[PDB]
């Protein structure tokens, strides 16, 4: 009976890492992504100088 | 035309610009959210399809 609460205790609060060893990569590669996109971003509003 | 009050072609020269800055705002969501429609402005009917399925 205890280790059928240790596995329920474990069912309910255990995650799944072999998911998370995707959604890692993925998120780091969106972090990096969005770097970039925000510089973009910065640069843009700069381009006004040139007409004058 | 020939007139120092009024200058009609960068009033189009503006509006192109602008249609590009905006289309490049949009390839800037696109890129820093990953998603064709991430929210309900981009497509409302395919954004509630996906939000129900999620």
């Amino acid at each position: 009976l205890q280790d059928s609460l240790d596995a329920g205790v474990g069912n309910l609060v255990d995650a799944d890492l072999a998911k998370e060893s995707a959604k890692l990569q993925s998120l780091q590669t969106k972090q990096q992504l969005g770097v970039q996109a925000l510089s973009i971003a910065n640069q843009t509003p700069q381009t006004i100088l040139s007409l004058f | 035309l020939n007139s120092i009050n009024t200058n009609p072609g960068a009033l189009l020269a503006l509006q192109n610009l602008n249609s590009t800055n905006t289309e490049l705002a949009a390839t800037q969501g696109r890129i820093n959210t990953g998603k064709k429609v991430a929210n309900a402005k981009d497509n409302g009917a395919i954004w509630s399809m996906a939000k129900m399925q999620s």
